[PDB]
RNA sequence: UGACUGGGGCCUGUAGAGCACUGAUAGGGCUAGGGGGCCCACCAGCCUACCAAACCCUGUCAAACUCCGAAGGGUCCCAGGUGGAGCCUGGGAGUGAGGGCGCGAGCGAUAACGUCCGCGUCCGAGCGCGGGAACAACCGAGACCGCCAGCUAAGGCCCCCAAGUCUGGGCUAAGUGGUAAAGGAUGUGGCGCCGCGAAGACAGCCAGUCGAGUGGCGCCGCGCCGAAAAUGAUCGGGGCUUAAGCCCAGCGCCGAAGCUGCGGGUCUGG
RNA sequence: GGGCGGUCGCCUCCUAAAAGGUAACGGAGGCGCCCAAAGGUCCCCUCAGGCGGGACGGAAAUCCGCCGGAGAGCGCAAGGG
RNA sequence: UCCCCCGUGCCCAUAGCGGCGUGGAACCACCCGUUCCCAUUCCGAACACGGAAGUGAAACGCGCCAGCGCCGAUGGUACUGGGCGGGCGACCGCCUGGGAGAGUAGGUCGGUGCGGGGG
């Protein structure tokens, strides 16, 4: 799917969701880029309905860069069962993305067809995307 | 390319950004001060500048400093900058990342490739008197294998890079 | 390294530091905190003989002397790679004890 | 000597950030093994848009990671601080079922008038009073008694209902206002900075006539669809459209058991 | 809700909101011993790793040479040191 | 007061690694020996003792260098005591006191006490 192969824990607490992003902010890969509006968890079967559709779109077409891992582990209780008893099991992976994470990135492609493929991708994402080209993101000295 | 900038007293730096004039700041080894350009003009400049090309800032002195822009700020949401850092030049042999022209089309464009433009822009050591421009590399038998990397380039004498060779600059990868 | 430095087992006050050279046998009372000496004395180096052993006894009872007349009476002993053994300054009058 | 406050000195590992340690991580370089083509079994040899250690570059993640690190908090000293403050010894208790709200976390499904702790508040015991249509804990305010006096607070000044159909500039035509999302649309109003227009086709019939404003994304204000549940409906009601709605100024009034004015009581202190 | 299940004392880390303290049938491990030298003191000595080089010798049997401030070690969990 | 070297403290890498020059009259070290004191799980390697034929090669002292290492502003943000907002809610904005970390300009091959010997 797209989870870690090895965890020095198997679950974790569930923590807030702060402003901002503190990194990931500038494109640095590709040409074009998709950017975040809305913070939310994003699940592995979606950052992958995401990929796929990208390449669906443009069939041996460029390369996709995938700016984000679903570290996270997703905990949930077995259907109605009472509280407590202690934590759940572990169902599936999902990564923190905060208001301006830059989330995918495709290059070596037709401006036209990186317009296109990136606005499907936000049709498989529970959040407000924005796209974005290559400007002033020149973080050097 | 040319801009107007202005002295700062140290006054409201959210006051000066909502009327439109961006914050930033000049220094060098004698003279660090703070100014304020306006975001209107600055972003015609720097869309076409950047940091390969060089600025002058002409200030209620006459004085057109030459500069370049070390340091941008951004806002991280709604990508909108909030300061600028100028570094004051003369002449002395002083950094700067030179851009890089990729003319050309590798066989790997054709046997399932695509150019990666690893580090399109080259870090190097030359005096203000010398600013040299699109420093560029030829590919064409760059087939999907590896790729070139490092001093493996065009270098005007003058011209001494601060990298390794090792720092990679492009490659041939596959399709999707 | 020789690092050593079971000086640092010094828990008391008055430093007798001992410093044994290939030619020569050297050794100065130290007030520490303060960072200061207060007495001296050494073997050619203070004018002497050229031997060896008996060069340091001389050092010595020349260090005891000086010392009594300045109001100081006990101390604690060094050499850091001492080895405590041959060149001693095996000495009387200091109240330094053995 | 108190709470609280000013000035100093220690102690601390959170918010935030970072990748030096522990682990995780996407891509490229460099490069042990292994797979596999060239091929010989006498074992070597060359290649491979295969899987791939260690290491380096770019980019990031972490309650049980930290090179780093605030605001604050803890404590001690010197001061202000006369308070239904404080400290010491003793007589009398009740309580040991809490609840809502705000902020910081865990559990839960970033569900619950859910549940666990931590910091504060109000109800409890202020279901006494004003505002909120009605309503313990949201806003205003801590009610000894009396008065056909005066000023205010939240909230209000078209009628029900005390006080402005008050003044000046804008927006909205949906009754939006009068409580809903992804996503859709030449609704409007205000900013843009780009095409290219006597190589005078933007719209129309052979391109000549035609003789000018045309398109293109992108910002901001206000609104439109998206919008189906069970006894009779409604924003509290009537009713409101250059407003009695929304935005921005300005002056004035109404409004409590709060604050003044006058008279009285009781308890402390003087 | 009660049962069936699980638990009941003790230590280490997190939850813990930069003093202390702090809950839940919250996340994750250990103890119910051992040492007659594994104790006292005095005098000595310094690691793990890595790359060379060496008969039998693996991929660290023991030998030699450089580099290597601690990542080794400290009877057993984790933390601090 | 001014140089050089030998001891010994305070600062805690701006003192460090690596490069390159120097220094033996005096200090210092290496050096000569293993009878003697005292040594080796085997080795005078190390500790230790008696010496002075030789050398500054090694070690140490003193310089100079910025490749790595180390230090590092100013501005501007993040976050936040206290006060107040907008929204129906995940969350977002103002006012007033405080203010990082990264990154930039730049800084660094030390400073400084006490005592000895030599001109």
């Amino acid at each position: 799917m797209l989870m870690p192969r090895r965890m020095k824990y198997r679950k974790q607490q569930r923590g807030r969701l702060k402003g901002a992003t503190k990194g990931g902010d500038y494109v640095a890969f590709g040409d074009y880029g998709l950017v975040a509006l809305e913070p939310a968890w994003i699940t592995a079967q979606q950052i992958e309905a995401a990929r796929v559709a990208m390449v669906r779109h443009f069939r041996r077409g460029g390369k996709i860069f995938i700016r984000i891992f679903p570290d996270k582990p997703y905990t949930k209780k077995p259907l109605e069962v009472r509280m407590g008893k202690g934590k759940g099991n572990v169902e599936g992976y999902v990564a923190v993305v905060k208001p301006g994470r830059v989330m995918f990135e495709v290059a070596g492609v037709t401006e036209e067809q990186a317009m296109e493929a990136l606005r499907i991708a936000g049709h498989k994402l529970p959040i407000k995307t924005k796209i974005v080209r290559r400007d002033a993101y020149d973080e050097a000295q | 390319y040319r801009l107007k900038a202005y002295y700062r007293e140290g006054e409201k730096p959210s006051a000066l950004r909502r009327a439109g004039k961006l914050p930033g700041v000049m220094y060098n080894r004698h003279l660090n001060r703070k100014v304020y350009v306006d975001l209107v003009e600055f972003d015609k400049v720097f869309r076409q500048a950047s940091i390969h090309h060089v600025i002058v800032l002409e200030l209620p002195d006459g004085q057109s400093l030459p500069t370049l822009v070390r340091q941008v700020n951004l806002d991280k949401r709604r990508r909108r900058p909030e300061h600028v850092d100028f570094f004051v030049l003369s002449d002395e042999p002083v950094e700067m990342y030179v851009p890089l022209r990729f003319v050309g089309t590798p066989a790997g464009v054709r046997a399932g490739g695509v150019l990666q433009e690893i580090h399109r822009d080259i870090l190097v050591k030359v005096s203000p008197r010398n600013i040299p421009e699109f420093i560029e590399v030829d590919v064409s038998g760059l087939e999907i294998g590896d790729s070139l990397h490092a001093s493996d380039l065009k270098l005007p004498p003058g011209v001494e890079l601060a990298v390794s060779p090792e720092e990679t600059i492009a490659a041939v990868v596959p399709p999707e | 390294k020789f690092r050593v430095r079971n000086r640092i087992k010094r828990t008391g006050r008055l430093r007798l530091s001992v410093f044994r050279s290939l030619k020569h046998i050297y050794a100065q009372i130290i007030d520490d905190e303060k960072g200061v000496t207060l007495v001296s004395a050494s073997s050619l180096a203070l004018k002497l003989k050229g031997n060896k052993t008996e060069v340091a006894r001389q050092v010595g009872r020349a260090l005891a002397e000086k010392a009594l007349a300045l109001g100081i009476k006990q101390v604690a002993f060094d050499r850091g790679p001492y080895k405590y053994h041959g060149r001693v300054k095996a000495l009387a009058e200091g109240a330094r004890e053995g």
